[PDB]
Formats: C-alpha cells, structure tokens, sequence
C-alpha cells in the first residue's frame, strides 16, 4: 500500500498532439514529469515563438524560465495536462508571465547581478540575504503545489 | 487602449490612467476629482508644449506603447487664476547612489 | 476613487489610489490619510507606485515584464521588503 | 489417487561473467551451448552440462536485449539498444554483418527454421525481415503502434507472430508481409511474450497482468491460462518444456522461476535462489535442463536439471 508521487504524468500511451505557445519574455525551459514523479527538462523555446509537440493524454508539464529557474503560468495555471485533441484540433499551452511581487521581482534581478558567493557583502537587512540564497527550484514548488492541493481538498 | 500617466506640478506626483480617446478637458476634470481646482484653472503640458482641451490624448503623443502602467507618462501641471499664470515647475526626483561594486 | 498621498523621504507626494497602495501591508498598517516615509527617496518610491498600477493592471489580464534598472535595484529590494510588495 | 506428475528441478550451477542485468538465454539447437547476453554489451557462450565459460562475444556499442541461434548452431543474432542486430559466427566470435535500419532499440530476434531469414522486433513499433546471408532488410512491417516485445517464426517458417505493448498479437504471412489475424482482447494490456507451440497450431502470449495464455489463434480460442507468478513489468520470456512431463516454464518479478503443468495448469515447481527479477528462462532441447538470468541485482545464470 504504496502511495505514487502525486504529481506525475499518467502512462496513457494515447498521443495527444500540443502548441507550446511562449507568450513571454524569457527563454521557456518546460519541463516533463514522468511516471515516477521526476522532472525531465525539454528543448527551449525562445521569447515570441511557438511549436507544436508531441506529448500524450494525461502526461504533466510545467515551464520555467530556463536560465534562472523563475516559475511561469500555462494557461493561467501552474500545470498543464494535455487531453485528447477533439475535432482534429491542438490544445494551446499559452506561457505566460505571473504578476510576480515588487520582491521576488527586486529578488530575480539583484539575483542576476550579483554572484551568490557575494549576496552577504550587499548593505542591507540580514533576512534579505536567505531572501536571495533562496532560489526558485522544481522541487520547492512540486511541494507547494501538493500542499496547496490537499488545503483544497481538506 | 489605456494610457497610464504621471501628473506632476513642483513636488506632487499624481497616478492615474485614462484612454487614447479621452480628451485633455476629461483629464482635466480627473485632475479636479483630486485637487479641487477646476478645469479653467489648470494647464496641462507634455514637456514645453501646452495642451489644448480639445484634443484627444492619443493625438497629444499619449500611446499605450508610450504610456504604460510600469513606464507611464508625464504630464505638466500648472495653475492659472484668471489673468495670473503660475510658471510649470517639475521638482526631479532624487538620484540613485553610484551602482556598488559586487554588482560591477 | 479614493486616493492617498505617499511623501518620500525627500518630501516628494505621491498620490496614487487608495487600493493601489493597499498592495502594500505596510501601508495598510500605516493608514490605519496621508504616509510619510522617513528613509524611502522619491526616485524608489515612483518607482513602486509604478508597480501598483502595474500589479492591479495585470492582475487578471499578455503581460510585459517589470523592468527595474541595475542602479535602482537594491534600493527598490530593500523598499519592497520594508513594504512586503 | 495417484499423486500429480511434478519435475524435480534442483540448482546445478550458477554462471556468474556478466557485470549488469542478463537479459536472454538460450541454448543451442545441438545441444552443446549456452548463449547469454546482457546489458554490459557482451554476449558469452557456456558449455550447456557444466556452465563452462566459453567465449565472450563482443562489438554491440550498447545493451544487448536478445540472442537467438541458427538451425545448424553455427550462427547467432543479437538485438541491441543500439538500434542494430549483429549475426556472428560463433567458431570464431566475429561479427559478420550489422543488420541496420531499425529506428530504435531492438528487443528481440529468431531465425528462421531454415535459417536463411532472421525476424527482429523494435521499440520502433516495427517488424523487419533480414537476408542472413547479404543481411540486406528485406521486409518492414508496420506490425505496431507501439514497442515490440517479441517475434517468432513458425514451425516452417510460413508465419511469423509478433506481441506489442499496444496490446495486440499479430500474424504475419512470411512471403506476403501482410498481416493474416490479430487477437485483441477486450482486456488489452501490454504483450511482453509470445511464441508459437511446437505443433505451431498454438501460440502462448504473456501479459502484464501476471498471466499466460495458450491460444487457438485459427479459432480466437483461449485453450489454457497459467496464473501464480508476478508479472507486470518486464517483458519476461516463456517456454515449452517438452524433454520430459509436458510443463509451462517462465521467469517473475518475484525472482523465483514457475513450473506449470501444461494440460492441468497447476504450478507444480517454483526454483528458488535468483535475488532479482527473472527475466529470461530456456529448456534444453533434448534434457531436463532449465537456464534462468536475472536482473541488474543478481547478473547471474543458473542451470537447473531434473529427472
Ligand atoms: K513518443
């Protein structure tokens, strides 16, 4: 009586056909969960393009920025499910930008300036300093994620 | 589409956002919402160039490529009491200190 | 509708909705009509009030990225930390 | 009340070469050998009565899946993750000819009885027919819609049988290429195994819900299921035992090896000692001899014998 990785694709074996459509600004990296809950990173997509994939009904993505890890929304939402394609139609995966706060804003780019070995030289308050140590990761998120379900189940 | 603006007279700073469509006199009015002085008593500036009541913002130079929420657009403000017209005067905001080394 | 004036440390006023600024903890803490700000300068604080339409705009919106300067960037973590924004 | 017929399999020898998981045994036609390949890239040959290491056949650049032998236990193929099967002659350990063309790993091979055409099987979802003698593809079939776990020929090579994890069974017409019958159950899970029976009048067909089926494939007819093991995993192989008692032989994720009695279908042996999946069992052509090989935890082969 084993409980599965609750986040991870279904093996459905049944083709479903996919447009990543990067409506961003950063280089995509999207990100595939197996069957066994582990994140497989795919080719990028640069800012403005779109490409239409292969995946399968039942088989979960998520999508970051791929050079600092920031988390980016897919239609609206944090994960993206593909169904079977109805009526001879792709399903868009539309990548967006999240509103993300002034903070985690401020936090991305010091990031991008400043080297991690030299974050505690930077004048300011010491909480700041695991503010930034902090970065975004997959890992992090699958938790948050699974928490936030089972706060909507319970 | 929706332009965003900065209303700036001396050292007051005022944030609001209107459409391509609206006129200066409507702005003018929004102007009066917040500081009680009436559309008669105010001229409006996009730099040097004083703005007539009729004209739309999209025809001023005001663009939603050129006047958005995170980079908006200024406008001068400067007050009028019948034949008496105060001089448009824009404060600057301070500088930032020079960029510290661990970012060079 | 309802407005509030923000003055920076350098005596800059900033008025900007009522439920924009309320974005801010802070400021919520700090109304409870007018906030002075004693260690924040206008150049952050436009800065910030840019963000609140920004966030309120985009929020149930494509949506563009906030650009922040290298320059302005520390000040405007430090700002946004003290502001949790 | 007679008691039932039951073998007395007993450990003889383990084989110990091969550094990962051992994927395929079989013995040759004559008698003589043991072929075993793996996923260290290496395939070795033992003497088949005492487990004597042989020879080591080298050359695949990755895992090996398959090996299968000639008529004559001159030849044999092997199937590779490197896309290619490989005919050797087995005197001399040298590489004939590379059979390329497939598109994806190859899993599994056979010769012919006559032993002039060899018939692999790829996670490309194809069936492709080769010449052993120009290794020039012959045929491809586009027997799958999913990766092929297994091919064999008939008893006179006029029929090929082909299982996919797409939950299919295919017959193949050899000289035409055209496929003659496909069982579909409405249970549809993946087809690890299949062969046909010595008579060639049957097929027996694993799945990965832990069961084997003897078909009637001419008349959609499931004669005989053999249940007990576990498999729902690996594409594990099953034999005919026929030197003896008329026995079901198969490895199981459990690591033990299954004996069934055909005509009964009780379990009447389970072999003991493997510490890892079984992925691969063969019967010797004429003693009671069983080969098992297990998985990356074991990387054994053991000889079993009986009366
Ligand atoms: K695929």
């Amino acid at each position: 009586g084993r409980p599965r990785p609750v986040l991870r694709s279904v093996n459905s074996r049944e083709p479903s056909q996919v447009i990543f459509c990067n409506r961003s600004p950063r280089v995509v990296l999207p990100v595939w969960l197996n069957f066994d809950g582990e994140p497989q990173p795919y080719p990028t997509l640069p800012p403005g393009t779109g490409r239409r994939i292969h995946s399968y009904r039942g088989h979960l993505w998520l999508f970051r920025d791929a050079g600092t890890h920031d988390g980016l929304l897919v239609n609206q939402t944090e994960l993206f499910v593909p169904s079977l394609n109805v009526d001879g139609q792709p399903i868009f995966a539309n990548i967006t930008l999240p509103v993300y706060t002034l903070k985690e804003r401020c936090l991305q780019v010091v990031r991008s300036l400043v080297k991690p070995e030299n974050y505690r030289r930077l004048d300011i308050v010491r909480s700041l300093y695991e503010d930034l140590e902090d970065h975004p990761n997959v890992q992090k998120d699958l938790e948050r994620l699974t928490q936030e379900r089972i706060a909507h189940q319970r | 589409m929706d332009v965003f603006l900065m209303i700036r007279r001396h050292k007051t700073t005022i944030f609001t956002d209107a459409k391509e469509s609206s006129t200066v006199f409507e702005l003018k009015r929004i102007v009066e919402g917040i500081l009680k002085r009436p559309p008669d008593e105010q001229r409006l500036y996009k730099d040097d160039q004083l703005l007539d009541d009729g004209k739309t913002l999209g025809e001023c130079g005001f663009t939603s490529q050129t006047a958005r929420p995170q980079a908006p657009a200024t406008v001068g403000l400067a007050f009028r009491a019948d034949d008496t017209f105060e001089a448009l005067c824009i404060e600057p905001f301070s500088s930032p200190p020079e960029l510290p080394d661990v970012m060079k | 509708a309802m407005y509030v004036k923000l003055i920076s440390s350098d005596g800059h006023e900033f008025i900007v909705k009522r439920e924009h600024a309320l974005t801010s903890g802070t400021i919520k803490a700090m109304l409870s009509n007018e906030v002075n700000f004693r260690e924040i300068p206008s150049h952050v604080l436009s800065k910030v009030c840019m963000y609140f339409t920004y966030k309120v705009r985009y929020t149930n919106s494509e949506i563009p990225e906030f650009p922040i300067a290298p320059e302005i960037a520390l000040e405007l973590l430090m700002a946004a930390n003290f502001l949790d924004c | 009340l007679v008691p039932r017929g039951s073998p007395n399999y007993a450990l003889k020898f383990t084989l110990a070469g091969h550094t990962k998981a051992v994927s395929s045994v079989k013995f040759s036609p004559n008698g003589e050998w043991l072929a075993s390949s793996s996923a260290d890239k290496l395939i070795k040959i033992w003497g088949a009565y005492d487990g004597k290491f042989e020879k080591t056949i080298s050359g695949h650049k990755l895992g090996i899946s398959d090996v299968a032998w000639s008529s004559d236990s001159n030849l044999l193929v092997s199937a590779s993750d490197d896309k290619t099967l490989k005919i050797w002659d087995v005197s001399s350990g040298k590489c004939l000819k590379t059979l390329k063309g497939h598109s994806n790993y190859v899993f599994c091979c056979n010769f012919n009885p006559q032993s002039n055409l060899i018939v692999s099987g790829s996670f490309d979802e194809s069936v492709r027919i080769w010449d052993v003698k120009t290794g020039k593809c012959l045929k491809t079939l586009p027997a799958h819609s999913d990766p092929v776990s297994a091919v064999h020929f008939n008893r006179d090579g006029s029929l090929i049988v082909s299982s996919s994890y797409d939950g299919l069974c295919r017959i193949w017409d050899t000289a035409s290429g055209q496929c003659l019958k496909t069982l579909i159950d409405d249970d549809n899970p993946p087809v690890s195994f299949v062969k046909f029976s010595p008579n060639g009048k049957y097929i027996l067909a694993a799945t990965l819900d832990n069961t084997l089926k003897l078909w009637d494939y001419s008349k959609g007819k499931c004669l005989k299921t053999y249940t007990g093991h576990k498999n729902e995993k690996y594409c594990i192989f099953a034999n005919f035992s026929v030197t003896g008692g008329k026995w079901i032989v198969s490895g199981s994720e459990d690591n033990l090896v299954y004996i069934w009695n055909l005509q009964t279908k009780e379990i009447v042996q389970k072999l003991q000692g493997h510490t890892d999946v079984v992925i691969s069992t063969a019967c010797h052509p004429t003693e009671n001899i069983i080969a098992s090989a297990a998985l990356e935890n074991d990387k054994t082969i053991k000889l079993w014998k009986s009366d």
